[PDB]
């Protein structure tokens, strides 16, 4: 089989910039490659085949080239849009064998998030599980430290996080902290606090409820 | 003695632009006087198949190339002088038309 | 207007058996091929097989061979990949996707909308969703969509004429072996309570349509 | 737009084994009724020129590839079997003899 | 220009070892690679020419292969007398540009060396010269100490040496070191040792002389 | 038969010109391209240039651009590298060397031997040569080569009939700038002194010719 080989695995990139990512194949492959791009839970989109040619009503800052078993896909002006994660593939024999990937992100400003927090549902407790939700809300870069503070004993091993895919417009991120908890657990506490450390927060931000009590 | 697969077959002799070693009498046919010197250039042209009966193999881009050739003409001696040559950089295997 | 429509994806055991299927317009899948790519949650594509529909030859991966069997019903205008002897690492979507004349070989330039293929002993269940109740300008309120396999699952909006604004969060595996995903959508404070926000969560595995309405709660 | 140098034109041309499409029916001229499919293979073959018309590009060392080729008859479907190729390893520019 | 570069620059092989020389081309070369040898002051003598293919009358274990940018002259059995230095050389685009050459040696079993001394000519110290030759004869490997004692000081800076090309029957070595004095100075002294040190010898070997006495 | 065989090589001030020739026999140069290859002592093959005789075309490396000139003479089959306003760094051995329809191109199969071409503002001396006269099995014996420019010098031993088991060493530079070599042969102790061994020594750039007998010293 031949292997594909991109390089880099991941860049961070600002609008504007002229990006490049790297295919080497370790066989010659004629000039049997392309290169797809694939917004996250989409099918791949084709942008360039046989090397070097523009797939019909694809952007024209996309460019490919290369001849030989090196090969460049090119975006000469990087837009918001077009984080991504970046694939080539080798037509030349089976397998059809894929590189890994590069995974283009958009470099913006900094952006300090919208902390919300959210109490567990009337509804839920009444089937026995507390969940405490905590929103971050459109923020860059996407390190983010949140921590769990009940009646001011910090917790460890309740929450857990998804982190939202960058925005193709605005190119910012959210997150959600989820802290699961026993409803008698929940019941024996007051003070629920969520605290989040931002590098567009000027100091840490804390956002917080006690039970019942509106 | 490894077999090559139908589908890499189908695939490495569809349609594309191959480097080609092109006489220069058929490039430049209004030349009969002239003995060229090498008889033949290398180019970049359209080449293999569409199989398809109502498609041809045909350039949609081309460019440019221009090579010193030696052109001799008999009792006369040899002037070496630049000719150039189409070169295709795309080709797609497209409809033909009567 | 070419596209290809995929279905079949489901839950299925270790060991037991799929047909994913592919339905093409716009084009007929006899003249051209049809190939198989997949990506396992998380990981990069990789190719399954082709088929040229118009012979019905076949080309797999070694890692699918003698497991897998692409077919095709030029009258239905439509290739199947049949899936055997599933394994745990053959979890993933699956595309089809087709090669065309427009294009040189291999270079597919239109795909389905791909299937989760999800391999597993586990049993399937739908999903309860819970508001999340805005507070006491911009307000967030919300839905959570909790304790519920497999994957996955589609939260809208007020029947989807809300999407400003919007983030549904990728669903997260708990240590119990259920999913669950929150969704999330800012709105002026000044119109809590003028509009409505339903949120219609679709858990097609199950069979389960929840619409949830999001009030700011009593007390 | 660089000028190739007539020394580098010359070496680049001369007599040598480059991929050549060749169509499937002028190496199997026997198959009338079959159409095959890709009509073309891809092969190494001896090309470009000697520059003398006493000598010919020919081939000194051969061997053997095996492709999977779809033959398909009319009225009677397509059955894809093996078929081979002479390749040239090795070519030189050799006398002419009638 | 494309760039040519060997590898290794320099290497040492056994009889009847198979060793192989990379060279890699800047750019594609077609098939256009030959290899040449040299054996030191002599012309080169044509290898391998495009790529692969054996030049009339040369041993067939000289062995050439390689496509692209990359390529190989394997010989399959190293002689004794295929100690030289190869060269690739480039013939797709002016200029006709080389490897910097592999220079191969012959290893060899430990042989020690022969020792002699000359005295300075008599018709020489007539001229108002001395030079004083000591002779290290047939050995391996290269590496030799030498040094110079008059009547037992220590020299340094008056000597020089030559050492020989590596022979291509036996595949040895020889040496001359050189100790240039001005007639007046050798006059006014008497003891003319030359102290070898070699691998091949169990202790060092000192040859020596005094000044007319025979 | 082919043979390449080139002449003209010498000594020559820096700025100064010289004509190299390079002979044909066995083929004609008209029906086949010379090439020029130089050797600058120590380091690697650099081309110079070629010729293509029928035509009279040329093409050289920029490093030697517009100083030298490659030429031929089809009636005397043989060509010629024109060397003008020479420096320091062209001084090598040059090589000429031909292509012709038995190999593929530029792989050149038959060559001269090469002549030293030495730049320098410094004079021609021809050489003294003093006996390595032999010791009191298998002895010693030779001929030191002393104080000579420029390259080369060549040592035979008994007008060349004794060759088994003579050395002659790499010549050395002298920090005066002048060149000396040692010539030495290995014989029986036994046939010294019924054994003659006269060493010929040749300076071809000053028409020197020395032969020294070697014998063991009276006293």
């Amino acid at each position: 089989d031949i292997q594909m080989t991109q390089s880099p695995s991941s860049l961070s990139a600002s609008v504007g910039d002229r990006v490049t990512i790297t295919c080497r194949a370790s066989q010659v492959i004629r000039r049997s490659l392309a290169w797809y791009q694939q917004k996250p839970g989409k099918a791949p989109k084709l942008l360039i085949y046989a090397a070097s040619n523009l797939a019909s009503g694809v952007p024209s800052r996309f460019s490919g080239s290369g001849s030989g078993t090196d090969f460049t896909l090119t975006i000469s002006s990087l837009q918001p849009e077009d984080f991504a994660t970046y694939y080539c593939q080798q037509s030349n024999t089976s397998p059809l064998t894929f590189g890994q990937g590069t995974k283009v992100e958009i470099k913006r400003t900094v952006a300090a998030p919208s902390v919300f927090i959210f109490p567990p549902s009337d509804e839920q407790l009444k089937s026995g599980t507390a969940s405490v939700v905590c929103l971050l809300n459109n923020f860059y870069p996407r390190e983010a430290k949140v921590q769990w503070k009940v009646d001011n004993a910090l917790q460890s091993g309740n929450s857990q996080e998804s982190v939202t895919e960058q925005d193709s417009k605005d190119s910012t991120y959210s997150l959600s902290s989820t802290l699961t908890l026993s409803k008698a657990d929940y019941e024996k506490h007051k003070v629920y606090a969520c605290e989040v450390t931002h590098q567009g927060l000027s100091s840490p931000v804390t956002k917080s409820f006690n039970r019942g009590e509106c | 003695h490894e077999v090559v697969k139908f589908m890499d077959v189908y695939q490495r002799s569809y349609c594309h632009p191959i480097e080609t070693l092109v006489d220069i009498f058929q490039e430049y046919p209004d030349e009969i006087e002239y003995i060229f010197k090498p008889s033949c250039v290398p180019l970049m042209r359209c080449g293999g198949c569409c199989n398809d009966e109502g498609l041809e193999c045909v350039p949609t881009e081309e460019s440019n190339i221009t090579m010193q050739i030696m052109r001799i003409k008999p009792h006369q001696g040899q002037h070496i002088g630049e000719m150039s040559f189409l070169q295709h950089n795309k080709c797609e295997c497209r409809p033909k038309k009567d | 207007e070419v596209q290809l429509v995929e279905s079949g994806g489901g839950l299925v055991q270790p060991g037991g058996s799929l047909r994913l299927s592919c339905a093409a317009s716009g084009f007929t899948i006899n003249a051209s091929w049809i190939h198989w790519v997949r990506q396992a949650p998380g990981k990069g594509l990789e190719w399954v097989g082709a088929i040229y529909p118009y012979s019905g030859y076949t080309n797999y991966a070694d890692s699918v061979k003698g497991r897998f069997t692409i077919s095709a019903d030029t009258s239905k205008n439509t290739a199947y990949l049949q899936m055997n002897s599933l394994r745990a690492e053959d979890t993933a979507v699956y595309y089809c996707a087709r090669w065309g004349h427009s294009t040189s070989p291999w270079a597919m330039d239109y795909w389905g909308q791909g299937t989760l293929v999800t391999v597993s002993s586990a049993s399937t269940k739908g999903p309860s969703v819970f508001p999340l109740a805005p507070s006491s300008g911009t307000a967030a309120l919300g839905c959570l969509v909790k304790d519920y396999f497999p994957e996955p699952v589609t939260v809208s909006w007020n029947s989807g004429a809300l999407t400003s604004g919007v983030h549904t969060f990728p669903a997260v595996l708990q240590s119990s072996g259920l999913y669950s995903l929150s969704s999330v959508v800012t709105v002026p404070s000044s119109s809590l309570g003028t509009q409505t926000y339903i949120c219609n969560v679709n858990h097609k595995p199950s069979n389960t349509k929840v619409d949830k309405k999001v009030e700011p709660k009593s007390c």
